[PDB]
């Protein structure tokens, strides 16, 4: 049984820490792929 | 959206029923709430799940819902309890809550 | 075969069909007779075949529970070379 | 829980009609809020609500083009303005709380018996 | 328990009665349902 309202399971991830984090990993990757490069974050394309 | 009984008659020592018809949109897939109101006062809720009270709602009133219609009964007419009567559900199709259009007990 | 509805199937939520109450009949500890149980289950383990389903890994491989007096919390664990490396 | 209506009496036809409702001891922004009104000896008809935490609005579509719900979780205050009002469309307008809210599901109005406390509302005229 | 005939009954060869049709019930994933079954055995492996 389910006490109470049946909730969603969810993660908690501050904004700001994430965004300064891929902002350094940004920095890391354009060291190998160009200065002048673009780079682009989406999500899982498919699979299990 | 919600059909509710024109109005409807009652006596002491007999249930009196009140019922609501809607669709798969609105009562089926959603619960639906009970409203009690005496003109000049803010209605009040006495059943807020299908089937769930209050703890301040006395046990002369109870509820079921079956299908895509639903039904108030209470099990005894008292003087006190003649009032209008309501029952909302959210309806998916207009995707508004929704009111019947409410019965007057005598 | 599980005989399944939809838990909490008037519910407004994001979990709007996301738990299933299934009702099966199982066994017990005599072999002669069966225990009928109703149980929850997330939609993710069950796949459509009160309408039927079964479990998403019936189809696949057998099913061991795990204990449940073992935790699964990860533990450190230490490599160390035998002598002679 | 206490809530307590307030507003204008007499709002001439085209003029912008402006209702607050406070309340006491519900914290703001762990319910769902809604306005609902109805004429004098007729039925109710929901106006729209708004999330307590996100300020998620919802309209009722034959109102939508004339209505807009709005919150401030300080001083816990919730609000409604409704334009080109004409008598046809006056009220006795009330406020109630309508469901509880949780942050990670902008879509919850999950049911509760905290429903119940409704405020005694305010008649506008046209 | 197989329910058999014999497989090409009035065939004649060296192998005339050497393999048997049986039907059997078994079973299948789910533990509620069975699967009826037609197999070919050779008479060396199925006794009356
Ligand atoms: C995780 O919990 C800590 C507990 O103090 C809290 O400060 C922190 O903000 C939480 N993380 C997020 C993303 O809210
Ligand atoms: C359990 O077994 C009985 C056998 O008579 C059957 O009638 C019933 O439908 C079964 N229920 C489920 C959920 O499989
Ligand atoms: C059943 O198993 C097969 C094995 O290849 C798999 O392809 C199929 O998707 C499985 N069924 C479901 C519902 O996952
Ligand atoms: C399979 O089981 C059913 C059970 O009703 C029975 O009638 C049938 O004869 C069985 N067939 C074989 C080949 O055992």
């Amino acid at each position: 049984d389910v006490l109470g309202h049946v909730r969603m399971a969810h993660c908690n991830i501050s904004k700001a820490t994430w965004n300064e984090t891929l902002g350094k990993v940004v920095k890391q990757l354009r060291k190998h792929f160009g200065n002048n490069t673009i780079i682009r974050f989406a999500q899982s394309s498919g699979g299990d | 959206v919600l059909t509710q009984p024109p109005s409807v008659s009652g006596a002491p020592g007999q249930r009196v029923t009140i019922s609501c018809s809607g669709s798969s949109s609105n009562i089926g897939g959603y619960h639906v709430q009970w409203y009690q109101q005496l003109p000049g006062t803010a209605p009040k809720l006495l059943i807020y799940e299908s089937n769930k009270r209050p703890s301040g709602i006395s046990d002369r009133f109870s509820a079921s819902q079956f299908g895509t219609s639903a039904s108030l009964t209470i099990t005894g007419l008292q003087s006190e309890d003649e009032a209008d009567y309501y029952c909302q559900s959210y309806d998916s199709s207009v995707s508004a809550q929704v009111f019947g259009g409410g019965t007057r007990l005598t | 075969t599980l005989q399944c509805t939809n838990y909490a199937p008037k519910l407004r939520s994001m979990m709007r069909g996301e738990i299933k109450n299934c009702s099966f009949n199982m066994t017990t500890e005599l072999r002669d007779k069966k225990q009928k149980v109703y149980s929850l289950f997330y939609r993710l383990d069950v796949v459509q075949i009160n309408k039927e389903y079964r479990l998403i890994n019936c189809n696949t491989s057998a099913i061991t529970q795990a204990c449940p007096k073992v935790s699964f919390e990860p533990i450190p664990i230490h490599y160390c070379a035998p002598a002679g490396f | 829980v206490q809530l307590q209506e307030s507003g204008p009496g007499l709002v001439k036809p085209s003029e912008t009609l402006s209702l607050t409702c406070a309340v006491s001891g519900a914290s703001f922004s762990s319910f769902w809020w809604d306005w609902i009104r109805q004429p004098p000896g007729r039925g109710l008809e929901w106006i729209g609500d708004i999330n307590g935490n996100s300020g998620s609005t919802n309209y009722n579509p034959s109102l939508k083009s004339r209505v807009t719900i709005s919150k401030d979780a300080s001083k816990s205050q919730f609000s409604l303005k409704l334009t080109s009002v004409t008598a046809a469309d006056t009220a006795v307008y009330y406020c109630a709380l309508q469901s509880v809210t949780y942050y990670e599901d902008d879509s919850g109005h999950y049911e509760t018996e905290m429903a119940k406390f409704w405020g005694q509302g305010v008649l506008v005229t046209v």
